[PDB]
């Protein structure tokens, strides 16, 4: 629990999922970010005890979460300073002309946040390079874990929803909101995808619907131009219609070692 | 102290031909688009205003194509001509 008053403001950073987010600092230098949660968008109560288990998770490329204001509202989320900000956007800068070997560090980054993750039992349930975070360094780190649980908003939750992400769920979760560690291990493929490909929409050329009824008859993404056979071998591993045929984030982080150059 | 820069994108039918191969999995419509002065570039969800030269992507469901033109590019001489001052300071604030 941190106090306010131990907290400064100086400037905005943007109005994503859940409100706006600002730049500040915490103790006395800290650098930190300051989530604030827009009235009725959250269920509160609910996020504030499970804050206290998010607290405890501690990873190099996990988003880690200082504290929380909640004696007051809005509640505010305390964490580490992400300079770059969304990995969505990051990709689609075409300036940084990147190297393949920095997209594939890319998703070791994500797969090591995703690994440990696993082996703490903990499911992010929505994961996406616009859930992704980039610091100072060009470090990708794995932000709003989780979260997904606790959105109020009626077009986020149900599968045909208007804001629900059909482009990263698997056929289970589509058709029967079948929701496993290998719903996590489909959406990491999906972000393997935004990531070769540049921050491009999956199946950009149909609607969620139709992506829906073409998944679930084995439709797949296309090999992005930046993936050798090798890096689209391991993100079409995590797309099998079998759930228990999937590799674990384990298996997938020593895959992408292996390929690293 | 130009003040169009895209003469060919001035008309809201020049603006319209360029939504032809746009994508099916943005959730904003062309003609909301063109109405707001953008056009497409042609790749993923990139637009541009012929006016102020503002580009915007990665749209959302239920983006306002003049809201995020006024809260991005609020000195946009087309936006102000169109939506007026009141409009542009009631989305900076
Ligand atoms: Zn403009």
């Amino acid at each position: 629990e941190i106090d306010p008053k131990d907290l400064t403001f100086l400037k905005e950073l943007g109005t994503g999922q859940f409100g706006v987010v600002k730049y500040g600092k915490w103790r006395g230098q800290y650098d930190v970010a300051i989530k604030m949660i827009k009235e009725g968008s959250m269920s509160e109560d609910e996020f504030i005890e499970e804050a206290k288990v998010m607290m405890n998770l501690s990873h190099e490329k996990l988003v880690q979460l200082y504290g929380v204001c909640t004696k007051q509202r809005p509640i505010f989320i305390i964490t580490e300073y992400m300079a770059n900000g969304c990995l969505l956007n990051y990709l689609r800068e075409m300036r940084h002309r990147f190297q393949t070997q920095q997209l594939l560090e890319m998703c070791k980054d994500v797969c090591e946040a995703m690994e440990y993750l696993e082996s703490k039992q903990f499911l992010h349930r929505d994961l996406a390079a616009r859930n992704c975070l980039v610091n100072d360094q060009g470090v990708v780190k794995v932000s709003d874990f989780g979260l997904s649980r606790y959105v109020l908003d009626d077009e986020y939750t149900s599968s045909v929803g208007s804001k629900f992400p059909v482009r990263w769920s698997p056929p289970e979760v589509l058709m029967y909101s079948k929701f496993s560690s290998k719903s996590d291990i489909w959406a990491f493929g999906v972000l393997m995808w935004e990531i070769y490909s540049l921050g491009k929409m999956p199946y950009e050329r149909f609607t969620n619907s139709e992506t829906a009824e073409h998944i679930a008859q084995g439709l797949r993404l296309y090999r992005p131009h930046l993936a050798s056979e090798k890096v689209y071998t391991i993100m079409y591993s995590c797309w099998h219609e079998k759930a228990d045929e999937r590799p674990t984030f384990k298996i997938l982080l020593s895959n992408i070692l292996d390929v690293m150059d | 102290g130009s003040s169009i820069s895209n003469l060919s994108m001035q008309t809201h039918a020049a603006r319209m031909r360029t939504f032809m191969y746009w994508p099916s999995s943005v959730p904003v419509q062309p003609e909301q688009l063109a109405s707001a002065g953008f056009y497409y570039v042609g790749r993923n969800d990139d637009v541009k205003c012929f006016c102020c030269d503002g580009g915007l992507r990665c749209w959302e469901s239920g983006d306002d194509p003049w809201v995020e033109h006024a809260k991005w590019f609020p000195r946009c001489e087309f936006l102000i001509r169109m939506k007026g001052q009141e409009f542009v300071d009631e989305i900076q604030g």
